[PDB]
RNA sequence: CCGUUAGUUGCCAGCGGUUCGGCCGGGCACUCUAACGGGACUGCCCGCGAAAGCGGGAGGAAGGAGGGGACGACGUCUGGUCAGCAUGGCCCUUACGGCCUGGGCGACACACGUGCUACAAUGCCCACUACAAAGCGAUGCCACCCGGCAACGGGGAGCUAAUCGCAAAAAGGUGGGCCCAGUUCGGAUUGGGGUCUGCAACCCGACCCCAUGAAGCCGGAAUCGCUAGUAAUCGCGGAUCAGCCAUGCCGC
């Protein structure tokens, strides 16, 4: 868990973030924006922001769902 | 007459993932190729007119 | 031959069989009858244990499919439906997974017509 | 057919060689 | 509301590529680019002496230009001096400056476009526009032609509901693709806004 | 045709016995074009022929044809404030053509599993006096004409 | 000593050669039924010999290609006779009946405004 | 032995130019190697003749290139001057190779 | 349909070398190919006819205006044309205008539109076999061998582009698997592997492979396309293009 993909690449724009910030801990959502990502190990527990379009939903991923494309992760549409 | 969108040539792809296409002439960023880099119109138009060298109407 | 889920292949190869059993046929048929040894060609009516033992051994830790096909596609499908990924998301209602829409034209999963 | 898309009709298709066709 | 293009007509028959040049793949677009940097800002400043066309040829690396007019005083300037600013001011728009080809014609009334510029400009300075083509068609094929067919199409020289007039004189065959014969076509001036005009002397062709 | 005939196109003969018959008939099999299964079941069966009876092609072919080509049938008339069912003398062209056409249907109706299989079966049960294709016929037939009353209409 | 006979349409090119011989045919390398595999297509190279008769006192050489099986097949079939054509340039009553007359002029034409199959306008629905 | 090749737009300027400098080469070179053509290549190209909505308005025109090799033989020193600054035409230009 | 010019493509119609792939030389006429003019003007023989011209026949590359293209005349419709460009006027402005972070125009109980693939054995499955075509490829098509269940990942050669990179054209051919079930069909949707343009690809991508495999066994009242190389069917490329939902359009 969660490597698999090894380090937790996040297409820097989300990875970058992702790393050292990871010292002095979280703090939560940190509203993201290129989802493009293949989320991935250290983000195992962590809140941000997907722009679901015209929001930012605060999202906080888990464990065994974390390393997968970022965009699946935060909804986009509104039927029923 | 789109004026403020004439940013089309400043590149800046700033990530590659926006600087994008257009017609020359009659600006139009829908359809517009290379080797004319015109609107389907802009384009065909003007060749219509001709001071668009050589190439010259279809047959057959 | 018995095997698993009693995947009996009839006058048909190797192939034929398996791809009859759980998540099995297509491409399914190629590896089991590659394993086990036989002549794709055999019709399926004299699989001798000597030789389906082999095949049928083996054909259980790695492979299943049968009474275990749903494991991997049930707990792996139980991670993605329970965090805020997307991979399950297209099945949080009764859309298309794949792809696909929506709005119009995805029964196959929704249901039948209203 | 041209959505079997594994084996032969569905590479003729796609326009994929692969596990079903060499690159020649 | 169709009927081909009165060049396309022409092409390979009367009539053919004013800038003649060739290229290729990777490079013709641009070079055509500057063409019509040039073309424009060309009848820009010189629609002046009422210019009438433009080719601009390409044998080589220099951009030949023989404009065409039939106004040749304040063309070349008292002695020489437009020719010129106009040359010179050339280089700004790519370099690979360009001998100032001057070409006049010999008679406004077989230039089509010219007297569409012009019936068109009067209309501007605002009168008798059906007037206006009656004529100068009259005289435009008169003056030697095979035919004036002219008309004039949006907002009638009035009327708060526009409308269409026409007229012509002797033979205009725009059909029988090898006509051979002068088509032009005139912007709208007057406050009702985009108000066009059109015109064809047909140039025999036997 | 507006006015004119818009003739009968003619084809050239079989490949395979010279005959304006055969090439007829293989286009019927046939679909998609493949000129080729196509001819080939024509010959298969024509196999059945030769072996399932010793009987030759050449009469098979023939009877099944004089047992399935039609001869007197019906279409209405919407003369006299109505159209009444008036049985003509279903020319030969036609007669030609669809019972053709129609043996090779009803053939394609046949069970066995192999398409030359069928040809076989239907071709000989025609020529003999037996099956789908030339008994509809003989429905399309004496069927038309009930309207006797009303052939005399003339069609 | 030698009768060349061309034969050529729809984009499949058959240019048959024959010189006095036997009955063998290099289809641009191997020979006829060889060639036309089960292809009842075979006896189309050869009805230009049934013309006058003799299918075996004539060697057979062709450089034939293009298009695909068939046209160039007939192809060959056409050119065999103009090589009849070049041998006995006087045999009408034989060379035009069963005979040719120029390539055929019907291949696939075009697809313009849409319908593909030029006339294969979009059908219509239900209105 | 000298290679060329006149990549023209205009059917009469590979022409002007093949004729030009195979003939008067022909004082000079081997007497030249015949303007070897090319299968002239063709570029087609459609677009929507009634501006916006219209899927069948269109219709379609080209642009292509012509190809001439012309070529000589025996690298005879004169012919240079009996081509090389004594050409004509316009609408191509002057390739050359070995 | 025919001769005119010419031959790095194509011939050998006649060889010689043959490394026998047309590899080398050689021959320009034949197939090739741009280019040139000639070729039914109802002109001639037979019918009919005051006439135009249709009808019969030979000649042949073919008429009966050769099959295929472009050409759509006068107006109709106040049709379409806000954001194609142009435009008269109108409104507008710390903003009905500018840039940026995300969503979204791909939300669904539903209806209709145009196409995809499908129920199969005159088929599917596999292996081996036999041939276009008009286009396309530079910082691009991508040679063979190495990593290759696979997507793809690398080395890496070519052209410089009728000779070099795209391309494996498929149905056709021969045997082989199956013998008519929801099947090897079908491949949904959810079963798996990967390829890839792109950062990032949740939403909002293409693909290979793993498991799963639903409906359907030609479809009501009804409604469509198409005079012959055409109908049907099978394929190749094309602009938009670092990836693309292209099963759509175009050309063959």
């Amino acid at each position: 868990p969660r490597s698999l993909k090894k380090g937790v690449f996040v297409d820097d724009h989300l990875l970058e973030k992702v790393l050292e910030l990871n010292a002095k801990g979280e703090k939560r959502l940190i509203k993201t924006w290129s989802r493009r990502s293949t989320i991935v190990p250290e983000m195992v527990g962590h809140t941000i922001a997907v722009y679901n379009g015209k929001q930012h939903v605060p999202v906080y991923i888990t464990e065994n769902m974390v390393g997968h494309k970022l965009g699946e992760f935060a909804p986009t549409r509104t039927y029923r | 007459a789109r004026k403020a969108l004439i940013e089309k040539a400043k590149r800046t792809p700033k990530f590659k993932v926006r600087a994008y296409t257009r017609c020359v002439r009659c600006g139009r960023a829908r359809s517009v190729y290379r080797f004319f880099g015109l609107c389907r119109i802009c384009l065909r138009e003007l060749a219509h007119k001709g001071q668009l060298p050589g190439v010259r109407k279809a047959s057959w | 031959a018995r095997i698993a889920g009693v995947e009996i292949p009839r006058n048909k190869r190797v192939d034929v069989a398996l791809t009859y059993i759980y998540g099995i046929g297509k491409a399914r048929a190629k590896e089991a009858l590659e394993k086990t040894g036989i002549n794709p060609a055999t019709r399926v009516k004299d699989l001798t244990e000597a030789e389906v033992v082999r095949l049928r051994e083996y054909v259980e830790n790695t492979w299943k499919l049968e009474g275990e096909l749903r494991a991997e596609v049930a707990a792996n499908i139980k991670r993605l439906m329970d965090i805020g990924c997307y991979r399950g998301l297209r099945h949080r209602r009764g859309l298309p997974v794949r792809g696909q829409r929506t709005r119009t034209n995805a029964r196959t999963r929704k249901g039948p017509r209203k | 057919g041209k959505g079997d898309r594994r084996t032969r009709r569905g590479k003729i298709w796609r326009g994929t060689y692969g596990k079903y066709r060499p690159r020649k | 509301g169709n009927k081909i293009h009165p060049i396309g007509f022409r092409l390979g028959i009367t009539r053919d590529w004013e800038s003649r040049w060739y290229a290729g793949k990777k490079q013709y677009r641009h070079l055509l680019l500057e063409d019509q940097r040039i073309r424009g800002l060309l009848e820009k400043e010189l629609y002046s002496a009422g210019l009438a066309r433009v080719d601009i040829e390409r044998a080589a690396d220099n951009v030949a230009v023989t404009v065409h007019v039939a106004k040749p005083g304040v063309v070349i300037g008292r002695g020489g001096e437009r020719i010129r600013v106009l040359r010179e001011e050339l280089a700004k728009l790519t370099g690979k400056n360009v001998a100032l080809n001057v070409q006049e014609v010999q008679n406004p009334n077989l230039s089509a476009p010219l007297v569409a510029q012009r019936v068109a400009e009067q209309i501007e300075r605002r009168f008798a526009v059906r007037r206006a083509i009656k004529q100068a068609v009259q005289r435009v094929m008169e003056s030697g032609a095979k035919g004036a067919k002219v008309i004039v199409s949006g907002r009638i020289g009035g009327a708060e509901q526009a409308r269409t007039e026409w007229a012509a004189q002797g033979r205009v065959p725009l059909h029988t693709l090898r006509a051979n014969i002068d088509y032009g076509f005139a912007l709208a001036r007057t406050t009702y806004g985009v108000l066009g005009v059109k015109a064809y002397i047909f140039l025999g062709e036997v | 045709a507006r006015r004119r005939r818009a003739e009968v196109r003619q084809l050239q003969p079989d490949l395979v016995y010279g005959d304006v018959l055969v090439t007829a008939f293989i286009n019927k099999i046939m679909r998609d074009g493949k000129k080729n299964l196509a001819a080939r079941i024509f010959y298969d069966a024509c196999k059945i022929i030769q072996e399932k009876t010793g009987q030759e092609p050449l009469k098979v072919f023939k009877q099944a044809v004089e047992n399935v080509k039609p001869r007197m049938e019906v279409r209405s008339r919407r003369v006299g404030g109505a159209n009444y069912q008036v049985p003509m003398e279903v020319s030969p062209r036609r007669q030609q053509s669809l019972a053709l056409r129609w043996l090779v249907q009803a053939a394609n109706q046949r069970p066995e599993r192999r398409a030359a299989v069928r040809i076989a079966h239907e071709l000989m049960d025609a020529a003999e006096g037996k099956g789908g294709a030339v008994k509809k016929k003989e429905d399309v037939e004496r069927m038309a004409e009930a309207n006797r009353a009303y052939a005399h209409y003339r069609w | 000593e030698q009768y060349y006979g061309t034969g050529r349409r729809k984009e499949a090119v058959a240019r048959v050669f024959l010189r006095p011989g036997n009955g063998k045919v290099t289809v641009n390398g191997q020979d006829f039924n060889e060639y036309f595999q089960g292809l009842v297509r075979a006896v189309a190279a050869l009805e230009p010999l049934r013309a006058v008769d003799a299918l075996g006192h004539f060697d057979a050489y062709i450089t034939v290609r293009g298009g695909g099986k068939s046209g160039q097949i007939d192809a060959i079939k056409l050119g065999i006779a103009r090589a009849l054509v070049q041998y006995n340039p006087d045999y009408r009553a034989k060379l035009k009946p069963l005979g040719f007359l120029t390539r055929d002029a019907r291949v696939v034409e075009r697809k313009k405004y849409g319908k593909h199959k030029a006339r294969r306008a979009p059908q219509y629905s239900k209105r | 032995k000298i290679r060329i090749k006149l990549r023209g737009f205009d059917h009469k300027t590979l022409d002007a130019s093949a004729q030009k400098i195979v003939e008067a080469a022909r004082r000079s070179g081997a007497q030249v190697s015949g303007p070897i053509p090319l299968p002239t290549r063709v570029r087609r190209f459609t677009v929507i003749r009634g501006p916006f909505k219209h899927k069948d308005s269109r219709e379609h025109f080209e642009l292509r290139t012509h190809n001439r090799l012309v070529d000589i033989i025996n690298p005879n020193r004169k012919t240079i001057e009996q081509l090389m600054t004594l050409d004509l035409p316009t609408g191509v230009e002057i390739e050359i190779k070995t």
